[PDB]
């Protein structure tokens, strides 16, 4: 009942849509550092 | 200076004996036996230990001379059997699949053996002759030698690849282990649980005397094959009570120690020299 009408987007007026929550999966890679040592790395020692 | 080792003892063939000596040794000696604790289980009881130490004292010893000493099994025995003790009667008892345990456990005892450490992570160990083995003892000695060649490559086996090592004695508590002797090897002994020693062997421990008590003679003490000798220290008495057993031990006592000689004692109870 507005002149607003077929306008592409997505107003605050109630997003959630009756849903508890939207959802998103997938694959998370991470390469962060760490302190690690209980190596006490000299053993690659050569054996003889 | 040396006690005389390089200097002749002449002697002579008319000499007359010296009269008898089993009085002075049971009045200096300590006897001592080693029973399992199926013994003292069969035989219920609790002052049994002081029923024999009486009974032996009928026999010829003082009273605090006989020690007896309590092992789980033999096995378990076997792993750093110390022997705290003068002379040392091992009873043992026979059982299938503990032919070769109990053989070995025979040979470390009966034998005097000069140990040096092994550092496994580290060097490859050659066996320098006839005389020569490795001794593993702990919880868990599993042990996989890898032999390498002239290059120090492994031959049937990577030296990186552990899957590929010869397994050569598997969750053994005591395990005597020979391998060609001339070719250095390369060793996984899981060395958390179990130790492993480079042992020359020396002539015999002429102390500790070996009482099979069940099968027939199985004890090959030289580990090889062409020759089994038989000691006079090993013997083999057959069983049904372990009363019968303490029983014919105590009896016959004076013939056993007659058997086995006091002069091949150590000081330290360990049974073999450790020489770092
Ligand atoms: C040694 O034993 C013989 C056995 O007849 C005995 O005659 C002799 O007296 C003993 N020696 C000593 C010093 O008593
Ligand atoms: C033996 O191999 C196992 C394989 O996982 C390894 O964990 C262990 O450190 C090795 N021990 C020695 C002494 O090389
Ligand atoms: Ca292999
Ligand atoms: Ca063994
Ligand atoms: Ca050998
Ligand atoms: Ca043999």
């Amino acid at each position: 009942r507005t002149r607003t009408v077929n306008l592409y987007g997505l107003p605050a007026a109630n997003p959630n849509n009756g849903n508890e929550y939207y959802e998103i999966s997938g694959r998370f890679s991470l390469i962060s550092l760490v302190p690690t040592n209980d190596d006490y790395q000299t053993p690659i020692m050569n054996s003889v | 200076q040396n006690y005389g080792l390089n200097i002749p003892i002449t002697g002579s063939m008319d000499t007359v004996y010296s009269n008898s000596t089993r009085e002075e040794v049971f009045l200096t000696s300590t006897l001592c036996l080693y029973y399992p604790t199926e013994a003292s289980t069969q035989i219920s009881d609790g002052e049994w230990k002081d029923s024999l130490s009486q009974m032996f004292l009928i026999k010829g010893w003082p009273t605090g001379s006989v020690y007896f000493k309590e092992y789980s099994n033999i096995v378990d025995f076997s792993v750093d059997p110390q022997l705290y003790c003068d002379y040392n009667l091992v009873l043992m008892k026979y059982d299938q699949s503990l032919e070769l345990d109990m053989s070995e456990l025979a040979d470390l005892i009966l034998n005097e053996w000069l140990c040096n450490p092994m550092d496994i992570t580290l060097y490859y160990y050659q066996q320098s002759g006839e005389s020569n083995k490795w001794i593993s003892m702990g919880s868990s000695c599993t042990v996989k030698v890898c032999p390498l060649n002239t290059q120090t490559l492994g031959i049937g086996c990577q030296t990186t690849n552990v899957d590929s090592f010869e397994t050569v004695a598997e969750n053994e508590k005591l395990a005597i282990v020979d391998v060609v002797d001339g070719i250095n090897h390369k060793i996984n002994l899981t060395t958390t649980t179990c130790t492993i020693r480079n042992c020359k062997k020396l002539g015999p421990r002429e102390n500790v005397a070996v009482i099979q008590v069940g099968g027939a003679n199985i004890l090959d003490i030289t580990a090889d094959p062409t020759t089994n000798p038989q000691i006079e220290r090993m013997m083999r008495v057959n069983w049904k009570r372990w009363w019968q057993v303490f029983y014919t031990i105590v009896d016959y006592i004076n013939q056993i120690v007659q058997v086995m000689s006091k002069r091949s004692r150590s000081l330290n109870s360990a049974a073999f020299y450790y020489r770092v």
